RNA sequence: GGAUUUGGUGGAUUACUAGCUAAUAGCAGAGGAAACUCAAAGAGUGCUAU
C-alpha cells in the first residue's frame, strides 16, 4: 500500500487526539443545538450546566435517565477524557453511552434530550466514535429535522454510504433511499443485533416496530422477483420475528406478524416452518389485539401452502395449542364476518384435526362447514375421513347428521367417495 | 507491572476557548538549553547595532 | 405538479359546477386530492443523483505468526 | 517521565515484549507506535525533527516522504530515481536536504528542490546545527564540509586525512562534529581550526557508529570489531568498554533520558543508567545468576529478518524509531523522551505562526561559526 | 489517622480525581437500567525436570525448583495452553445438556 | 490406514484394528524409529477404527476413535483407560478442538458432537439432516467458528457462540468425486484450505467485518483466495 | 435474453530445493465546475494583549 494510505488510515485512528488548536476548533465546532461560531465560542461547562438540567426534565419523563446522572452526566465528568483512557476504561464506558441511545430513542422528538445529547457529544466525541450506535437509533426519524444535522456533523460508516448524498444537504433523506440501505444484506445484519439489543431491554416502541416492518417488507417487495437473494432473506429476517414473537410486548407480536405474512405469500416456504411458525405465534400470543391479527396471520401462512397436506390435519400438540388459545366459538365469529379472507384450507385442515382428535366437537363442523363454502377436494377429503369415523366411531346424530348435509349438498361426490372407500 | 508514560493532555496544552492562550511550559533544566554565553553575547552584539 | 392538479382541478370543477344533486361535501376534490399527493410523493421520492452504495474492496492478506502448543510437553517418563 | 518498575523480584524489565506495553498503556500511544512496511525501497533512514513534530524519510533506491506522523498529513514525497543515503531537517520541519548519489540537494516542504550543493560531493552524513544554522557533510572524500544555509555559502572545508567517514555525530552542548576513521579514531572538528582539535582512538576497526548525550558529557561508540566503549568526553577518560557484544555494531543512540540503544543487526538492546562513571554500570548482556550489580539489559525487540538501518529516539517522546529494511516502526520505550520540554526553544504543539515568528528570532541570533570552540565558556576572558 | 468521610468527597474536588466514575462505569450493568471419569496413575508417580528444555522454562512458579510432579506438571501445561488458546465462550457458560425457539431450531436444519 | 504423531510415540492403525507404537531411541533423537509396543482393539472394547487423535496435555494416552464409540488408550502402559459411551450413528470424521477436553466428532447422518472426554459428557450437538460429514476444523483467528465438510461437496461455517450459520459454500468440490475431502483452518489466520477429489485445492478466507462495532454479528461471506488445479478426468 | 463500459482481486509477465531468527546454531496552450478537501502566502480587522 502507499505511503498516503497507510497514513490515512492513521489519520482515522487519531481523528479524537485534538492534537492542535486547528483540529480542536473543529471537534469543538459540531454541535447539535448551536452553530459552528457560537459552538466554538463555548466552553465544556457550560453545555454540561444545559444538559444537567436537560437530564433533570427527562428524568421526571422517564425515571431511568437518573442513573446517567451517576456516570455520563455526573459533575466530576467534565475532566473526564476518552484518549487518555485504556481499552477496558474505553469499553465501560461505551457500554453506558449505549444504554443512553436506547432510552433517548423514542424522545428525540422532545427537545430536552436534544440537549442532553450534546454534552454527550462535545465530551465523549460520540459522533466520530459510536457513529454507528446513535444512527441506529434515529433512523425512524430520517424526515425529522433533527436526522438532517446529525448527518451534517458526522462521517458515516462504510454501511450507511447511502446518505452520503443528503450529508448537508435542503432535502431530507427521502422514502426510496430507506430501503436502499435496508436492501444491503450487511445492514440487516448489523440492525439485528441493535433491534436485538432493544428487545432484550424492553426499550422498542411503537415508531421504531412500525417503522422497522415497514421497511422490513419494502425490502421483500423490491426483492421479490429475484428468488436467490429472497431465500438469503430468510435465515436472517425470519430469526427477526421469532425475536418480536417472543417479546412480551403486544407491539413487537403484531410487527412480527406483518413479516411473516408478507414473506410467505412473496415466497412459498415448507409447512414444517409453517406448522413452526404458528406455534411460535401461539407461544406467547395473549394480547386481545395480537390474537385478531395472529388467527388473520396463521390463515395467510396456510393459504400460501401449495403443497401435498396444504389441508392436512394439524399435528396433535399444534391443534391442542391452537383450540385453547382460539376457542371454537371465536373462530364461528371469525367465519360468521362476511368481510373474513380466504382460509378454506385452514378451516379444512382444522375440521380434520378436530376429526381426528375430538368426538364432542363433530356438531361444531357441521356449522363450520355451513359458514364457509369449502372447496370441492377440501369438501371430498372431509367427506374421506368422516367415512373412516363411521367404520370405527360409533354412529352419532350428528355423526349421521354431517353425512346428511353431505347428503343436502352434491349427493354425487358423497357416493363416490363411498364408492371409492367401501 | 508499573508501566507510565509521559501524558500529554490536549486540551491543557491546547486551550478550548479559541481566544485562549496556550499554555506555555517551562523547565530550568541547562541540559535543555545549551550555548549559555554565546546566545546572550549575540544578542549583546544585536542590540548594540 | 402544475399540470396534474390543474387537470384534477378541472375534474373536480365540472363536478362542482353541473352536478344537478351536488352533495356539500367535496368527496370528489378529496379523493383527487388524495391522487396528487401521490403523485406528489413518487415524484419527489426520486433523486437525480446517484447514491454510492457501500465500497467492499478485496485487501492484500499476508499470515501473521501465531503461537501453538506443542505436543512435545505431553510424552514424559516415570 | 515514565518507567518500568518491577513488583516481584522473579519479574524482569527485558522479558516485557510490545504486546505487552501495547496492551498496558492507552490508545493515543499505542497510535504513536506506527509501523510501515515499504518492502521496496530499503533500507531506509530515518529523522526525526527537533521538536519530534515530524518524521524525514529516506528509502536507499530514492524514496524520500516527509510527514506529519503524529497528524498523519504528508508533507512531502519523492521518489528520486537514484540512491538516496541519508536526509536531515533544517532549521524547521519546512526544510530538509538529502544525500543523494553524487551530490546532496536542498528540498521545499511541497518538495519542491530549492538548491543543488556542488561543492558537497559523495557526502555519506548529515547533521544540522540548529543555533548556527549550519549543514554539515561527510564521506568518502574525507571532506568536512559546512555550509551557512541562511547565507548559501560555504563556511569552511576541512581535510581529514583519515579516509572515507564511517560516522558523524554532533555534540550539542559545545557543537563540535565527531567523525570516526578506519584507523579507529574520532575526531573532533570546528569550523575555525583546519586540523581535528581531539583525535580518540575508541576501536581496533572502522568506526561504525557514534553517540552523544544531550548533556554532552558522555559518548558511545562501536567499532566493527566486536565492540563497545563508553567515553567521558569533557575529560577524556574511558569509563566502558563493553566488549561482550554477542555482534560487531551498527547504529548507537542517547536518548534525553540517557537511555543507551544498541543496534547489532535486528539486535535492539536498550541499558538504563548505563552513562554513569561507577563500575557496576558498565553494560552487560543477559545476567550473571542475578548479579544486582551487573546492568543487565532494560530492554530488549526482535526485528524480524530485517536489519535496523538506524536508530533514532522520538524527541519529547518515549517512543523509539526503528528503521530497516521493510520500513519504520517505533517501540515504546518508557522513560525515554523528555516529560518536560521547554516551549521558547522547541515546541511540540508549534503553530505555524509561532513558528515563523521562531524563524527570525533565530536567526537573529545566529551563533558566528568561529565561536564553536571545544569549551563553550571560552566567550569572555582576558587577553 | 484516617480521613473523615467528609474530607474525602472534598479531597476528591481538589485533587480531581475520576476512579469513583470509573467504579461506577465498571458496575454499568445494561439490565439494571432497563469430575473426571477415570484416573491415571502414572500421572501421581511421574516426576519430570523443568529445566532441560527452554520451552518448559517458563512454567516453573520459582527459580528454585527443578523437578516436579505429574499432577502440578499437568496444571501448568494446561495453563500454558489456555494463554495459546484462549478459551472461547460456547465451551464454559453454553452446554445443550409449545416451545417458542421452534422457528430457530427449523431453521438451523433447513438449509 | 491412520497415523497419528504426538511427541516421542509414532502411532500406526492397521485394517485389523491393531495399533502399533513406536518410540524414539533417544530423547534428543529427530524422529521415532523404535518399536514400543502394540496395542490391538478387539470387537467387544469398540468397533473399527475411524482415526487415531491424541489430544493437547495427555502425558502419552491416545484418544482412539471407532465407529461404534471412543476409547483411551495409554500408550506408555497399553492400558484402556476409559471407553466412551456408545452412539447411535457410526462415527465418520474426529478432530480436536481448540479447547482442552473436548473433540469434534461427525457421523454418517449429519451429527457433529462436541463429546467432552474429560468429562465423559456430551455437551453439544449440531444438526445436518440429509448430510454426511467429511472434515472438521475450528478457527484459531479468536473467533468461534466451525468448519463442516460434506460429501455432498458443500462447506458449511458455524458460530459456536451465536449458534447460528454464517454461510454456506455450496458445491466447492464435486459431490462425484467425495466432495470436500478435506478442509483445515490455518493456525491462527482467518483463512482455510479446502481440497476434493477432483484435483483441485482451493483457499478461503474471511475478510475482517465491515461494521465498526458488532463485528461478530456482521460477519463477511468468505471469499476465494487461490487455487491450484487441473483435469478431472484422465487427459 | 442481447450489447457497451468499468472497479476490485487471483495467476503469470525470470528456471519450481521449506519457514522464522539476532543464524558454525536456536525458534517454530487556454479554460470551466464542485468543497464542513488539502496546502503556501498577503492585507485588514476584532476582541483587557495590563
Amino acid at each position: 500500500s502507499s505511503l498516503s494510505d497507510q497514513l490515512a488510515q492513521v489519520a482515522s485512528n487519531n481523528a479524537t487526539v485534538a492534537l492542535d488548536r486547528k483540529r480542536r476548533q473543529k471537534l469543538h465546532s459540531a454541535s447539535l443545538i448551536y452553530n459552528s461560531k457560537t459552538a466554538a465560542t463555548q466552553d465544556y461547562d457550560f453545555i454540561f450546566e444545559n444538559a444537567s438540567k436537560a437530564l433533570e426534565e427527562l428524568s421526571q419523563i422517564e425515571p431511568k435517565f437518573a442513573i446517567f446522572s451517576r456516570t455520563l452526566f455526573s459533575e466530576s465528568s467534565i475532566s473526564l477524557d476518552r484518549n487518555v483512557q485504556t481499552k477496558e476504561e474505553i469499553k465501560d464506558l461505551d457500554n453506558a453511552i449505549n444504554a443512553y441511545l436506547l432510552l433517548a430513542s423514542s424522545k428525540w422528538y422532545l427537545a430536552p434530550t436534544l440537549h442532553a445529547t450534546e454534552w454527550l457529544v462535545r465530551r465523549f466525541q460520540i459522533h466520530v466514535k459510536n457513529t454507528e450506535m446513535l444512527l441506529l437509533s434515529t433512523l425512524n426519524y430520517y424526515q425529522t429535522p433533527v436526522f438532517k444535522r446529525i448527518l451534517s456533523i458526522i462521517k458515516l460508516p462504510p454501511l450507511f454510504n447511502c446518505l452520503s448524498n443528503f450529508v448537508r444537504s435542503e432535502k431530507p433523506p427521502t422514502a426510496l433511499t430507506m430501503i436502499k440501505l435496508f436492501n444491503d444484506m450487511d445492514f440487516l445484519k448489523l440492525y439485528t443485533s441493535y433491534l436485538d439489543q432493544c428487545i432484550k431491554h424492553n426499550a422498542t416502541y411503537t415508531n421504531q416496530l412500525l417503522f422497522t416492518t415497514c421497511c422490513f417488507i419494502n425490502v421483500v417487495a423490491f426483492n421479490s422477483n429475484n428468488d436467490e437473494k429472497l431465500n438469503q432473506l430468510v435465515p436472517i429476517l425470519l430469526e427477526i420475528s421469532a425475536k418480536l414473537l417472543a417479546s412480551k410486548s403486544k407491539d413487537c407480536q403484531i410487527a412480527a406478524h406483518t413479516i411473516l405474512v408478507v414473506f410467505a405469500t412473496a415466497l412459498p416456504l415448507k409447512k414444517t416452518i409453517i406448522l413452526a411458525a404458528m406455534e411460535t405465534i401461539l407461544s406467547n400470543l395473549d394480547a386481545k389485539e395480537a390474537k385478531h391479527s395472529a388467527l388473520l396471520t396463521i390463515c395467510k401462512l396456510f393459504q400460501t401452502l401449495k403443497g401435498q397436506g396444504n389441508v392436512d390435519q394439524l399435528p396433535s400438540k399444534i391443534f391442542k395449542l391452537f383450540d385453547s388459545k382460539f376457542d371454537t366459538v371465536s373462530i364461528l365469529t371469525f367465519l360468521d364476518k362476511e368481510d373474513k379472507p380466504v382460509c378454506d384450507k385452514f378451516i379444512t385442515s382444522y375440521t380434520r384435526s378436530i376429526a381426528r382428535y375430538d368426538r364432542s366437537k363433530l356438531n361444531i363442523i357441521l356449522s363450520l362447514l355451513k359458514k364457509i363454502r369449502l372447496e370441492r377436494y377440501e369438501v371430498r377429503l372431509i367427506i374421506t375421513d368422516l367415512i373412516y369415523l363411521s367404520e370405527i366411531l360409533e354412529d352419532k346424530s350428528q355423526l349421521v347428521e354431517l353425512f346428511e348435509y353431505f347428503i343436502s349438498i352434491n349427493e354425487d361426490l358423497v357416493l363416490k367417495c363411498l364408492k371409492s372407500l367401501g | 507491572m508499573k508501566i507510565k508514560t509521559i501524558k500529554r493532555s490536549a486540551d491543557d496544552y491546547v486551550p478550548v476557548k479559541s481566544t485562549q492562550e496556550s499554555q506555555m511550559p517551562r523547565n530550568l533544566n541547562p541540559e535543555l538549553h545549551p550555548f549559555e554565553r554565546a546566545r546572550e553575547y549575540t544578542k549583546a552584539l544585536n542590540a548594540t547595532k | 405538479i402544475a399540470r396534474v392538479l390543474a387537470a384534477k382541478a378541472a375534474v373536480s370543477l365540472r363536478y362542482d359546477a353541473l352536478a344537478e344533486d351536488r352533495d356539500d361535501s367535496g368527496d370528489i376534490g378529496l379523493e383527487s386530492r388524495a391522487k396528487v399527493e401521490n403523485r406528489l410523493s413518487q415524484l419527489e421520492g426520486r433523486d437525480l443523483r446517484t447514491t454510492p452504495k457501500v465500497v467492499r474492496e478485496a485487501k492484500k492478506v499476508e499470515m501473521t505468526e501465531a503461537r501453538a502448543y506443542n505436543a512435545d510437553a505431553d510424552t514424559a517418563k516415570a | 517521565n515514565g518507567y518500568l518498575e518491577p513488583e516481584n523480584e522473579l519479574e524482569k524489565t527485558f522479558k516485557v515484549q510490545q504486546s505487552e506495553i501495547k496492551s498496558s498503556v492507552d490508545v493515543s500511544t499505542a497510535n504513536k507506535a506506527l509501523d510501515l512496511s515499504l518492502k521496496e525501497f530499503g533500507p531506509y533512514h530515518i529523522k526525526y525533527a527537533k521538536n519530534g513534530t515530524h518524521l524525514l524519510i529516506t528509502g536507499r533506491k530514492g524514496h524520500v516522504a516527509s510527514m506529519d506522523w503524529r497528524k498523519g498529513q504528508l508533507r512531502a514525497e519523492l521518489f528520486l530515481n537514484e540512491t538516496c543515503h541519508s536526509a536531515t531537517y533544517l532549521q524547521n520541519e519546512q526544510y530538509f536536504a538529502v544525500a543523494q548519489k553524487k551530490y546532496t540537494f536542498i528540498y521545499d516542504h511541497e518538495g519542491t528542490e530549492l538548491h543543488r550543493l556542488k561543492q558537497h560531493i559523495e557526502a555519506r552524513h548529515l547533521d544540522f546545527l540548529p543555533y548556527h544554522y549550519l549543514l554539515v557533510t561527510a564521506g568518502e572524500t574525507g571532506w568536512l564540509k559546512y555550509h551557512d544555509v541562511s547565507t548559501g555559502q560555504l563556511v569552511s572545508e576541512l581535510r581529514t586525512k583519515a579516509g572515507p567517514t564511517m560516522a558523524m555525530a554532533q555534540n550539542p552542548w559545545n557543537a563540535v562534529m565527531h567523525l570516526g576513521h578506519s584507523n579507529g579514531t574520532v575526531s573532533l572538528w570546528s569550523p575555525s581550526m583546519p586540523e581535528p582539535l581531539v583525535k580518540l582512538l575508541s576501536a581496533r576497526g572502522p568506526v561504525n557508529s557514534i553517540a552523544i548525550d544531550r548533556s554532552g558529557y558522555y559518548m558511545a561508540t562501536t567499532g566493527a570489531d566486536r565492540s563497545m566503549k563508553i567515553w567521558d568526553i569533557r575529560n577524556f577518560k574511558q569509563l566502558h568498554s563493553v566488549e561482550s557484544l554477542p555482534t560487531p555494531g551498527t547504529n548507537v543512540s542517547i536518548s534525553d533520558t540517557g537511555l543507551l540503544a544498541l543496534s547489532r543487526g535486528p539486535h535492539v538492546t536498550l541499558w538504563k543508567d548505563a552513562l554513569k562513571l561507577s563500575g557496576d554500570s558498565k553494560p552487560c548482556f543477559g545476567s550473571m545468576g542475578g548479579n544486582p550489580h551487573r546492568n543487565t539489559p532494560y530492554m530488549s525487540h526482535l526485528f524480524a529478518g530485517n536489519k535496523v538501518e538506524n536508530l533514532g529516539f522520538v524527541p519529547f517522546e518515549d517512543l523509539l524509531g526503528v528503521g530497516h529494511q521493510t520500513g519504520i516502526t517505533n517501540l515504546i520505550v518508557p522513560g525515554a523522551g523528555e516529560a518536560n520540554y521547554d516551549a521558547l526553544e522547541l515546541n511540540p504543539f508549534e503553530t505555524k505562526k509561532q513558528r515563523q515568528e521562531q524563524e527570525v528570532r533565530t536567526l537573529l541570533n545566529k551563533l558566528p561559526a568561529d565561536t564553536i570552540t571545544l569549551d563553550p565558556n571560552s566567550i569572555g576572558s582576558v587577553d | 489517622p484516617p480521613p473523615d468521610e467528609e474530607e474525602q468527597l472534598l479531597a476528591k474536588f481538589v485533587f480531581g480525581d475520576t476512579t469513583d466514575l470509573q467504579e461506577n462505569l465498571a458496575k454499568f450493568n445494561a439490565d439494571f437500567i432497563f469430575e473426571a471419569a477415570w484416573i491415571d496413575s502414572d500421572d501421581e508417580k511421574i516426576k519430570v525436570p523443568i529445566l532441560v528444555t527452554n520451552k518448559t522454562k517458563k512454567l516453573r512458579t520459582s527459580y528454585n525448583e527443578s523437578k516436579i510432579n505429574g499432577v502440578h506438571y499437568i496444571n501448568r501445561l494446561r495453563s500454558q495452553f489456555e494463554k495459546i488458546y484462549p478459551r472461547p465462550k460456547w465451551v464454559d457458560d453454553e452446554s445443550d445438556s409449545g416451545d417458542i425457539n421452534a422457528l430457530t431450531k427449523i431453521l438451523s436444519t433447513t438449509y | 490406514e491412520h497415523l497419528c504423531i504426538f511427541g516421542d510415540y509414532l502411532c500406526a492403525s492397521t485394517d485389523d484394528n491393531s495399533i502399533f507404537i513406536y518410540k524414539k531411541s533417544d530423547p534428543q533423537d529427530k524422529y521415532p524409529s523404535e518399536f514400543y509396543t502394540k496395542l490391538t482393539v478387539t470387537e467387544i472394547q469398540g468397533g473399527e477404527i475411524v482415526s487415531l487423535q491424541h489430544l493437547a496435555t495427555y502425558l502419552n494416552k491416545l484418544t482412539v476413535v471407532t465407529k461404534s464409540n471412543v476409547l483411551l488408550f495409554n500408550v506408555r502402559t497399553g492400558k484402556l483407560v476409559f471407553t466412551s459411551n456408545e452412539f447411535p450413528d457410526q462415527i465418520t470424521t474426529a478432530e480436536p478442538a481448540p479447547v482442552l477436553d473436548i473433540i469434534a466428532l461427525g457421523t454418517v447422518t449429519g451429527e457433529v458432537i462436541m463429546f467432552n472426554m474429560r468429562k465423559g459428557k456430551r455437551i453439544r450437538t449440531i444438526k445436518i439432516p440429509q448430510s454426511r460429514i467429511s472434515s472438521l476444523s475450528f478457527r484459531t483467528d479468536g473467533s468461534s467458528h466451525l468448519s463442516v465438510g460434506t460429501s455432498s461437496g458443500d462447506l458449511i461455517f458455524y458460530d459456536l457462540d451465536r449458534r447460528s450459520r454464517i454461510h454456506v459454500l455450496k458445491n466447492i468440490h464435486r459431490e462425484s468425486y467425495g466432495g470436500v475431502t478435506q478442509a483445515t483452518f490455518l493456525n491462527g489466520q482467518p483463512i482455510i484450505v479446502t481440497s476434493g477429489g477432483d484435483n483441485s485445492l482451493k483457499e478461503y478466507v474471511f475478510d475482517p467485518s465491515l461494521s465498526q462495532g458488532s463485528g461478530d454479528v456482521v460477519v463477511q461471506p468468505p471469499r476465494y483466495l487461490r487455487s491450484r488445479g487441473g483435469h478431472s478426468q484422465p487427459p
